[PDB]
């Protein structure tokens, strides 16, 4: 089923000179109130709350469905300085300090370490981008126009995608920072395309001779923008235009899936042709939405409220 | 002095427009090539040889209808620079009026307004004409608006629109258009008239025994309802009122300025004769449900305060006979909270035949401009088409396409239903 | 200001775009030779949207002629109005098509695409203002549907914000000159139902059936046909280039007719439509024409639309009217007819009247419909991809030119994708 | 060549 | 019934044979035929003591690596006295071209055939160092796995269980490999020429190659063993096992020694077998000259039964 969670920050000192004051009002957990408003979420944390608890309430249900041979999704959606780095990457390092992908690769990697020798596992990685609504791949630059279609069991794929080996989680981490440093992001590090990374696990019994695959898709959203108020020019004004509209698509999509509608539109957009998949049906997908509290961005907040609203 | 600049954006507005000009040009005696053979100036300027220029700015993102002006019979009237022009159309799409093709003449417009607006001394407002619904009359006006407000501000603003009809309509997506256009449209005008296709088409239906109306007799009403507005500023008589004064009568509350229009009487040649015509009978004759220019009855509903211009050979103790015999009336309700709700304007000049045209000679005439609650059913039926529409985000795919997000529509439905609560709760 | 750029691709479409320009230069007056021997001011006001200036006032069209068989060109070259067009436009190959898609779209038209897609070059950079494209093709033929559907491609991703509107005829049940025309049919759906802003769909069996039934016409021969696909082509676009009350642009049109992206499929229809010897027992009103309008048996697609319900109806009139009959009119077929259309779309019609009606007549109307019941003409096609796709038969020939069977099972799924689509709201 | 765990 | 290919390289004479004062009795006539004690002794193809290492590669190595390509398993056997050219043969000098041995050119024609045709199929590659020193089993990946037992499986059919297992991608992760097993083989070893003269090195190449379309699966096992002098239990096995095989007599006694198990897969199992006697024409090394000849003639008189590795 479809899992909507929404996380809030504690003010930076950047911003406490200034004079800003919180907005949001919190009732039990799992309701957020701004200019008196309700909106009813799945779960809404606070600025006390750590990482862990959050990797344990939004990530690790997927990621033990993904190592017994079902299908899960996560995305991620805000606005610049809103929580995403910090929620999705933070510190690569600390124990404390990490977000919820490093989490889910040590996770993904310590049940491997612990079953015996009379399994064997394979993982695979791959990492591609959109971007003027045409596929790029960050780990290989030559290949820029890459397209989409379907094997015989009418499950979608991308063709001619890098896909990589790897064996330990440093590995893991050290691709993911090359293919970071090739996206499109403009002058405080302002993301204007999606991302999207998949991890391939598969095992096969040695002795039963049965085999299971399973997939985790890692999706971060691109933020929306209201043109209007900003005064974009040329190419900006295009990475807006298609921004919103495979943004409005993916909440047609995912509103539809909730609703149990006959017709789900997975073909309204490139983004949802993907993820066909591991998106409905018996496949568990979990939405975090970031958000500020402070007064000098609350338009942009109320945004994120309602995109993430719309699935319900 | 005392002066008012035009501005008729989008096809509907440039037409009455059209139809406005001519009735000016006739009522100062004014060739259409602008060369007369002082109670002129608030619509025109002088050149000083002979020439007169209406102040009158043009603006339209599509080359046909202006081009029509420029080759037609007032080719030698306006200024060239005045009629301004793009390359494509709004296509009904609300973003493409406001941002996506708006920022590529809105400067030159601006440029204009200030050229015109430094040439007058004593500047009274602004009367922009353009319609509900369409991509140009919806989106671009908001841009101009915001930045007369930006930049004029004080001076006083007055808009006459095209609602859209219950039943009779045009485009497909309507609903979306009026709904943000009404919401742009209470921040920053003052007072806005509007009107719709149906109940024009009824009263051209009855009264002017006329079975086959088009666009061209709903300009000719609507410019006549501007004139009758504009007669005080232009002429002389006792009991004359002009604009701030109509704003401080007829708009109790900062919200409450939605105003709809009448006018009295519309009657044909044939039967311009066999009636009396008097003053009473005029004054009557406005109050009832059917001569109103919105599909709304007042009788659903409660009076406010309504304003009288009497136009022609008008004595007041007439008009206070008249008066009372509305007020000793039952069908009609005011409310409490405002004893005096009448205001009475009378004029010497009488009305002026058009040639060719479907209005009769006659020696008085009256405009009743009334806010009642009964206007708020109209937006009550739009909002409902907007949901029923929404609901399901059919057409929406096209508007988020030019850089615009999904939450405005929300917020201008959120802003529709607050001014529809106000309304109401005020009424009691 | 507003330019169309024209493209025609095999021989039907060369033949229906003979036709379209023989009828636009009678209607703004141009001798075959391109001097213009009009009669009003009106007609060249707006030349500049299908036409090029040339020294001593002649004019020459913007239109591209492309065909893998040099045949039809010198066919069209020496017909009455073949002396008009830039010889240099014309782009063709010799290796004819062959009924096949595979070799048009792969290897024949891949060493021709990119003469047409220079000449189109050349031809929109001397624009002012681009408006859109349109082509003429037909769906079950082999130049037509693979040459068509990769200019279409290759336009789109030059050019990506601007409207692609196609006249494509499409194969019918009880008439067929082709075998293998289900596979081609599938094959170009699968590239259209993605790569088109909107398309027109017409068969020749409803054709036949309104010169047979309305025109009451003896001897119905391709003539006829392709002029009544003239007639409805010249009335869609009429307000680009004539004044009027409620002008409609291409754009317009797309905005008010097309709620979701995939579903651009109209069964294009004209009035008024009589016989010799019974005009003069006709009267000439607005609601005749709306009758005649949505009458079931004068569109030019083979499905019924009792079969199914409008999502919107787009209904472009010609010639002096008045507003509130036509008002009056959209509302009562509406309210009368309240099963036919969609339930939560109000106001499913729009209006749009120019004032100026083609010679010859008073009043003309173009009837442009968005309805359910496109599904079974996809429903036929599909079910004979089916049955003659289990066996493999004339599938050697398109293997044979470097295709896979993946292909025609992605375009299965997506023409069995685009059917769910419509039956959705029905 | 494959590297698997 | 693939064959069984006895070949005899010879080497140049040591210190201790001149010392002895060796005279040059072997005289080869013809590169397969060569005649000792006045006696010939008639071979698949005889080596020189001139013979380079690549000379010997390109005359024998080419097939297995061609058949475990295929999925026939590939043995390649080393066998002599102390001295007699084995190790030098198999390895030599590594980081040499011209001197490395069997291990880095077989490594090397293995990933210019990937390199190669690199169609559309998967190659899953798999190394295991082992060593047998006074019938102990040792790995050398893993110091504490001692004492480890030959286990059986469905085909019955001898394999190690414990050995650890590395995948390898690249030669260099190969010779690493080899490094840290010498290194290995380095600690908890008094002698390294004292070990080697008396202890056993097995090395082990596994490859599983699969099509990505047909999905057909094809494996082969690829045995690099070089065993101690021959100037003691395992040589009582050998010898017995040997001579009985040439005789035909009883059956070949496998629970003797661990290493009698282990080579049944290459000594008339299912693999391809093919050794390399390495002989010297030494005097002074003419009694084990003489037992050499006599062993690998005795084994050429055997032919095995192999079948393709496909399930
Ligand atoms: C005396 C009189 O009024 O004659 C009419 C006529 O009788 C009828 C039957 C015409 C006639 O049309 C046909 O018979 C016909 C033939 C082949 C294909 C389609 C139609 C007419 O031929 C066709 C002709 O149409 C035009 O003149 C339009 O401008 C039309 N022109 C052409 O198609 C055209 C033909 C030849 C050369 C150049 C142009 C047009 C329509 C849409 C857009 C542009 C142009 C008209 C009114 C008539 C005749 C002459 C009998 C009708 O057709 C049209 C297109 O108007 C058939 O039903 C209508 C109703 C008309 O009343
Ligand atoms: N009174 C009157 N109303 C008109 C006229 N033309 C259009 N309308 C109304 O205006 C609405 C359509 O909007 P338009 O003004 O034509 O559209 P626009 O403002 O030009 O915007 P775009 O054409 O989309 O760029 C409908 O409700 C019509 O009934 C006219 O000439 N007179
Ligand atoms: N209206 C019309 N249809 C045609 C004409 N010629 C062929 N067709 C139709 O087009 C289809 C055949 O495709 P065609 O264009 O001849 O093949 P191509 O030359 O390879 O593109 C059939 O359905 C024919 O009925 C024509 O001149 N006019
Ligand atoms: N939940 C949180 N708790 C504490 N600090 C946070 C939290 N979320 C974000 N921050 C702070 O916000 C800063 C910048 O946020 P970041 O993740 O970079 O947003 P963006 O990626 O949009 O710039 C970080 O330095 C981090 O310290
Ligand atoms: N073919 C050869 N050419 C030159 N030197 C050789 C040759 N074969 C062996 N030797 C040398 O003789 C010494 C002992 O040989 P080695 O291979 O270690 O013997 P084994 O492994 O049979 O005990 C080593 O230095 C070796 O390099
Ligand atoms: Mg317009
Ligand atoms: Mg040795």
């Amino acid at each position: 089923n479809i899992k909507v969670m929404c996380r809030f920050r504690p003010l930076n000192e950047s911003e406490v000179n200034r004079g800003d004051k919180y907005i949001a009002k919190f009732q039990g957990e799992d309701t957020v109130v701004i200019a008196s408003k309700p909106y009813a979420f799945d779960r809404v944390f606070q600025s006390s709350t750590s990482q862990e608890q959050v990797y344990n309430d939004c990530a690790k249900k997927i990621v033990k469905d993904v190592l017994e041979g079902y299908n899960g999704t996560i995305f991620a959606y805000g606005q610049t300085s809103s929580g995403k780095t910090h929620t999705m990457e933070g510190k690569l390092h600390d124990p404390e300090g990490m977000g919820i992908i490093p989490r889910i690769v040590q996770d993904i990697f310590n049940y491997i370490y612990s079953m015996d020798e009379n399994l064997e596992f394979h993982i695979k990685v791959s990492y591609f981008e959109i971007y003027l609504d045409k596929i790029r791949d960050l780990l290989d630059v030559s290949k820029t126009n890459l397209s989409v279609h379907e094997d015989k069991n009418r499950v979608p794929y991308v063709k001619g995608c890098t896909e990589r080996f790897v064996c330990s989680p440093d590995e893991v981490m050290d691709t993911i920072d090359e293919g970071k440093s090739n996206r499109h992001v403009a002058v405080e590090h302002s993301s204007r395309s999606h991302s999207i990374f998949l991890i391939n696990v598969k095992q096969e019994n040695t002795q039963t001779e049965q085999k299971l695959s399973g997939k985790l898709y890692l999706v971060d959203l691109a933020g929306s923008e209201k043109v209007s108020k900003t005064g974009a020019e040329g190419a900006v004004l295009d990475e807006a235009k298609n921004i919103n509209k495979s943004l409005s698509a993916l909440g047609n999509v995912i509103s539809a899936l909730a609703e149990g509608s006959t017709y789900v539109p997975y073909r309204d957009s490139k983004m949802t042709r993907i993820l066909q998949d591991s998106l409905g049906g018996n496949c568990r997908t979990t939405i975090v939405i970031c958000c500020s509290p402070s007064s000098y961005n609350e338009s942009e907040t109320k945004s994120t409220l309602l995109f993430g609203q719309r699935a319900k | 002095m005392r002066e008012c600049i035009s501005i008729h954006v989008g096809q509907a507005g440039v037409q009455i427009g059209n139809a406005c000009w001519e009735l000016y040009c006739l009522e100062h005696g004014i060739q259409p090539d602008g060369q007369m053979p002082d109670s002129f100036n608030t619509f025109f300027s002088e050149t000083g040889a002979g020439k007169h220029v209406p102040r009158a700015v043009f603006v339209d993102l599509e080359p046909t209808v202006i081009d029509e002006v420029r080759t037609g019979t007032y080719r030698q009237l306006f200024h060239p620079e005045q009629l301004i022009t793009g390359k494509e159309d709004a296509a009904n799409n609300y973003a493409r009026g406001h941002y996506t093709i708006g920022k590529e003449i809105i400067d030159l417009v601006l440029d204009r307004i200030r050229k015109l607006a430094d040439q007058c001394t004593g500047l009274q407002g602004f009367l922009v004409f353009h319609s509900f619904g369409g991509g140009t009359g919806s989106g671009f006006t908001s841009l101009l608006m915001e930045r007369l407000s930006v930049d004029y501000g004080k001076k006083s603003k007055l808009e006459f629109s095209i609602y859209p009809a219950p039943q009779v309509s045009t485009a497909v997506v309507e609903p979306y258009n009026s709904i943000l256009t009404t919401h742009t449209t209470l921040e920053h005008s003052d007072c806005a008239f509007m009107v719709d296709n149906e109940a024009i088409y009824d009263i051209c239906r009855r009264n002017l025994d006329i079975e086959r109306p088009t666009y061209t007799n709903l300009n000719r009403l609507i410019s006549q309802i501007v004139s009758s507005i504009t007669a005080s500023l232009r002429f002389d008589g006792a009991l004359n009122v002009d604009l701030t004064e109509f704003q401080t009568n007829l708009v109790p509350y900062p919200r409450i300025h939605f105003p709809l229009a009448t006018y009295a009487p519309v009657i044909s040649a044939e039967k311009a004769y066999h009636e009396q015509l008097s003053v009473a009978e005029i004054t009557n004759a406005c109050f009832e449900p059917a001569n109103q220019m919105v599909k709304c009855d007042p009788r659903h509903g409660k009076y406010m305060a309504c304003c009288l211009l009497y136009r022609g050979d008008v004595v007041p103790k007439d008009v206070n006979a008249a008066i009372a015999t509305i007020k000793t009336k039952r069908s009609i309700q005011f409310v409490d909270w405002c004893p005096t709700g009448f205001k009475v304007g009378i004029n010497y000049q009488p009305p002026t035949v058009v040639p060719g045209g479907d209005l009769a000679k006659v020696q008085r005439a009256v405009c009743m401009l009334s806010n009642t609650t009964a206007i708020a059913e109209a937006w009550a039926r739009l909002d409902h088409k907007f949901d029923l529409m929404y609901a399901k985000r059919a057409f929406v795919h096209w508007y988020v396409g030019e850089g615009m997000e999904e939450g405005e529509f929300s917020e201008a439905r959120e802003d529709m239903a607050a001014l529809e609560k106000d309304y109401e709760e005020v009424g009691v | 200001m507003r330019e169309i750029v024209h493209i025609q691709a095999g021989q039907c479409g060369n033949q229906i775009g003979a036709k379209f320009w023989e009828v636009i230069s009678d209607e703004h007056g141009i001798d075959p030779t391109g001097s213009y021997h009009g009669d009003s001011d009106l007609q060249l006001e707006r030349i500049n949207v299908y036409y090029n200036e040339a020294a001593g006032n002649k004019y020459v069209p913007r239109a591209i002629l492309v065909d893998l068989e040099p045949g039809t060109m010198d066919s069209v070259r020496s017909g009455p109005f073949g002396q008009i067009f830039r010889p240099d436009n014309f782009v063709f190959g010799q290796s004819g098509a062959g009924n096949n898609w595979a070799k048009g779209h792969y290897t024949e038209g891949a060493e021709l695409v990119d003469s047409v897609l220079d000449v189109v070059r050349k031809e929109s950079e001397s624009c002012d203002c681009l408006q859109g494209f349109q082509l003429t093709h037909s769906l079950g033929g082999g130049t037509g549907s693979g040459m068509g559907t990769l200019l279409i491609s290759k336009i789109r991703e030059e050019y990506p914000d601007r409207i692609m509107n196609t006249f494509s005829v499409v194969p019918s049940p009880k008439v067929s000159d082709t075998v293998v025309e289900p596979y081609n049919a599938t094959l170009s759906v699968h590239q259209l139902v993605e790569n088109t802003d909107e398309t027109y769909c017409i068969d020749n069996e409803a054709l036949y059936d309104i010169c047979f039934r309305t025109l009451k016409l003896t001897t119905p021969t391709y003539g006829d046909l392709n002029h009544l696909v003239s007639a409805t082509m010249s009335g869609v676009t009429t307000c680009l280039r004539f004044p009027g009350q409620l002008n409609a642009d291409l754009r317009k049109l797309a905005v008010n007719m097309v709620p979701f992206p995939r579903l651009h499929f109209f069964m294009p229809g004209f009035a008024p439509l009589t016989s010799r010897g019974s005009q003069q027992y006709r009267a000439l009103t607005v609601p005749e024409l709306t009758q005649q309008m949505f009458d079931a048996k004068n569109m030019m697609a083979a499905c019924d639309p009792r079969h199914g319900r409008y999502l919107t109806v787009a209904a472009v009139f010609r010639g002096r009217m008045s507003m509130k009959e036509v008002d009056e009119q959209m509302l009562n077929v509406q309210n009368k007819n309240s099963s036919y259309f969609v339930e939560w779309i109000p106001n499913n019609v729009k209006t749009a009247v120019c004032d100026i009606p083609p010679r010859g007549l008073k009043m003309s109307a173009t009837f442009i419909g968005n309805s359910t019941a496109i599904q079974e003409l996809f429903k036929r096609i599909s079910e004979q991809f089916t049955a003659m796709f289990r066996r493999k038969a004339f599938l050697h020939w398109y293997t044979g030119e470097g295709m896979d069977e993946m292909e025609f099972t992605e375009a299965e799924s997506n023409m069995n994708d685009l059917v769910s689509e419509y039956q959705q709201y029905q």
